[PDB]
DNA sequence: ATCTTCCCTATTTAAATTGCT
DNA sequence: AGCAATTTAAATAGGGAAGAT
């Protein structure tokens, strides 16, 4: 199942979420991460990227809509 | 390790050429000799092939072995003109499931039922044929193709020799090749120190094939080393089963397709994940060797 | 950072640390961090040890496997194994399961004979107890240590079936550590989900006990999912089966003298790996698989 | 044509990539901007970015091929 | 100043609610009221909406009137049963052409060539629904479309006065409602005001529609004011001519399939977007006024 | 700030600057830069304009074009037009052209009619050279101009044929160029790509001359692809058509005294607005265009 | 060797505001 | 309303560098 993950954070708590969006997404540009991922994954990649820390701006992209928006995010 | 994703719904498979894989800040990179790293999916991989020029460190197979990833070698002792050797690292420090090494094991040891299974890794291939479909190659319905597996299905089914299953398997193959010559108009005869785009392109697909066959073979705990199909021409394990299948199935008209649209390396190798995820020929592959496993 | 341990007689288990295992000058070296490449013996070594901080190449890798020489990659120490490919015959002109393979199947696969082999197994317990003594914990030659070896040596030759052997395994091991407990003074309930320092000090060596069982398993081939004592359902009980050897005789005093003199967890992996290379325990747990299997 | 423009650039010649490329396309996240492009915007635009200094790095993917590649960027 | 993409090959269609439509940094963006802001074309796009609490800036307007954008307010229609009033500014700061309305005029004056043009014009809807074939919802040409686009093409074939075009039109339109009703299975009818999932999208996509052709018109220099079904249905212009072309074929099963499928208001208005460029519809009533005009 | 131009019956022409025209208490209001709210007189207004630097809501233009006022976007002076809606008939209830565009169309299809408008078009030339009279520029009745006023009356008077009244509006042209040259003591030959400031000046004057142009036939309703003396293929040509009335009375002097000053383009268009609204000089175009049709 | 945790250093972005159009 | 400078923190690459295995 086709995800997009973006990750509008500062860079000290990004480098801390690209540890572990990376883990499951592929780079695909400037802290933007696109690539295939099950329902499972989708489970506990929010589950390890809410318990990282403050100020985790993510947004996750199924389809056109939205999965995540963890932190207070611009979307 | 908390859930974790599952050895059947990994989606990222990688072959990487020329770059020192390693580990940074906790994420596996490919630094390429340019300068620049490559974030790898770790978690969401089954295998990540280290073709020509590449190299490994240990915390970069300590995180690729907990979370599931198959290394493999390819070049060098891996001609592939007898399928010999692909130095295959399988992640051994999971206790896998053991119910399934413990009915297989049965399997290869009474002879008889080595035949009537090695029969169903044959039979499997016509069943991958008829259900994995794609829509730029061949009709499946067609009556060439109907009649290759047709006669395949009687040479499979009255055959009590292994031997015969593989003079069976091979004009199978074969002809398939032949077949896919003739509709796509390009002769074709298989030599794997060719280096056509169709060559390149399906002996790429094949080290594919072996990645997600030794998934399979690794998330149900089968070792390699006990083969139902051994002989002459077969070697290199029951891996060269697992990937037989999907070989004249998906990979053939994947490459075929590949070099006759003029797609890239890396635009086949972006098929053989989208495809090779779509209708999961890795799940297929895990729960019909579960099938094969049963009794 | 280059270390030498002995499988059988001259096939030889070369753990390379910290490293960087490339071609060189034609041949394969490794560059360690003081600049000092060595060229790795080809027929005195066949399995090549990967240990933390080393990276191997692909020419190193195809060229290494070539001539017999298969790898397999490990934790800090050699005894903690994660990924390998499996031990065949030969690795270039054949693929077969090993004779070692094969035999152990024999035993699998008869109920008689893997109550026999059980019986060995469970009866290896004296043996590892006498050859390794060490001057920290209970001698064997005691009296009550010598009646628990008794209880043993009368009861595991002439027990029923299978379950009988847990309950005197259970005796066992319940048992001596009621002796090793007396030794050094304290009360003892085992229980992995405790946090006292005996527990989890015993429960650290249990896994880095795990690691050479599951190497010693690996250098013959032999697949970790077929355990002679734990049920079908017990993932990796060959692992635990052939770990319980060193565990009650080596591992229990190790965990506890290194608990006693109160040093830290990575001075107990030093400890362990420093008496585990002095009298090749290793080398011993292939010489018990080759005579449970080879007879 | 869907072509989808990422700008690894530094700030300075970035905001200056950002005013012509919102002509043509529009913004999905950090710096990435993705939307339908017809057969020509595609050469005006890439006129319209080597014009715009030196530091562009820009990268275009149609399909998964690279279409322009201005500057150093990063493969 | 090069030459500027072509108004037929512009593709983003926005139809933009609520928002501070401004310029920052050279780019027309839109203040939402949440403190943000959001970058919004304004050389490939072919029209922006303004729906309720929007607010334009000059130096948007600017920016949109020479790169050559239709900007429309959507609120306006105050009746039961139509859709009234949609101001509408057209950029009319660049010259545009005069060979073409130059031959409408010509046909709008004489009578028998402006029957003659209404027929083909009202024909424009019959072949737009031959044209653009959907792969969901009704069978394009079934059996009830095919019997009412024939009823049709006869009717408008047999009539000379210009309210019987506007009453084949009504039951045009009322009776693609019903059978659009009957294949989504619902109850549907046209009110503007109803809060029906299909008669809401059905709303925006008119709106939709209405630029692509107010769009149409201003490039190819026709205005709205010289329409070919004036009646006392219609008091709109051309625009509602050259609309409904593409809002019985192209509009109604969007809007019916986005009310099923659980579509959001983005979601649909992504889906008008992209089915519109795939499509060319804007390239179709472009080169397709044009065989009315100088044809 | 607020401004107002006068038109046909009334000063019902308002252009706003710098102000975000808002809605207060059910009526549309301005919200200036100082702070004070002002309000529009919805009889007193029927036309309103925006200049640079301004805002208006949705909620602002439904209720402004409701009662009868329609909106329309302009550079600073309000004559430079972005966008508008086209002046139609009572934009509530109907959508008709106006019976002001009808007669100017049936001059346009009959080459007689074409041609008396033709002719009054270019009378009015020399009524705009009468009647606004400039005191920094030349005595217009003195007998060396009055020689070229002659030449224009004798040659449209007499003219048959449109290739000899475009000679004859040129010649009239230069002449006013090589006399207006003559008096402020230069040499002179109109380019349009000259870096000369008499030149550049004369353009830029140019461009407001068809932005008066614009604005006035807008008013009427009149598309500006008409054109009467200029030939069919150029584009908005009646723009420029309508804009020879004043190219050579107000613009031409006003360029050269700009020129001839050192007045830069700010204090040239300083000037051009002053002198576009104390002698009124869209209303003056703007019965120019009634008298060309409705005699 | 490899990786990582640090931190001190420039230094690279960003937002507040003046001054003008 | 919108465009620049223009400071102004301040956030941010980044390059050895010390510990671990």
């Amino acid at each position: 199942m086709f995800i997009r993950i973006k990750c509008f954070s500062k860079q000290p708590i990004a480098k801390k979420v690209s540890r572990e969006v990376s883990a499951y997404l592929e780079y695909t540009g400037n802290n933007t991460w696109e690539g295939h991922i099950s329902g499972q994954g989708v489970s506990n990649l929010q589950t390890k990227l809410i318990n990282v820390g403050k100020g985790v701006k993510v947004v996750c992209n199924y389809q056109d809509k939205v999965l995540f928006a963890i932190g207070n995010v611009a979307m | 390790m908390q859930k974790q994703i599952l050895t059947s719904q990994k989606r990222n498979m990688y072959i990487l050429s020329r770059c020192k894989v390693l580990v940074k800040n906790g994420q596996v990179c490919h630094l390429h000799e340019d300068g620049n790293v490559y974030t790898v999916p770790y978690a969401n991989t089954v295998f990540i092939g280290l073709a020509e020029g590449t190299s490994i460190t240990n915390e970069a197979m300590s995180m690729l072995a907990a979370n599931g990833v198959i290394v493999f070698w390819t070049k060098g002792g891996g001609y592939d003109m007898f399928a010999a050797d692909i130095i295959c690292h399988l992640p051994q420090a999971d206790y896998r499931p053991t119910k399934y090494m413990q009915n297989w094991v049965r399997l290869w040891l009474d002879e008889e039922k080595k035949l009537s299974a090695a029969k169903e890794i044959l039979k499997m291939r016509v069943d991958s044929l008829s259900t994995h479909v794609h829509d730029f190659g061949v009709d499946v319905e067609n009556k060439r193709v109907s009649s290759i597996v047709n006669k395949f299905d009687k040479g499979v089914t009255q055959a009590t020799s292994f031997e015969s299953l593989l003079g069976h398997e091979g004009t199978f193959v074969k002809s398939l090749y032949k077949e896919y010559a003739l509709e796509y108009e390009i002769e074709f005869k298989r030599d794997h120190k060719s280096a056509d785009n169709y060559n390149k392109f399906l002996t790429l697909g094949n080290y594919y094939a072996y990645g997600i066959a030794r998934s399979s073979l690794w998330a149900l705990g089968i070792d390699n080393s006990f083969p139902l199909l051994h002989g002459s021409t077969r070697r290199g394990g029951l891996v060269f089963d697992v990937a037989d299948i999907i070989k004249t199935s998906i990979i053939l008209p994947l490459a075929f397709h590949a070099a006759d649209q003029g797609m890239s390396n890396t635009e086949f190798k972006r098929s053989c994940v989208a495809y090779f995820d779509k209708n999961d020929i890795l799940a297929y592959l895990i729960n019909n060797i579960k099938r094969l496993c049963m009794e």
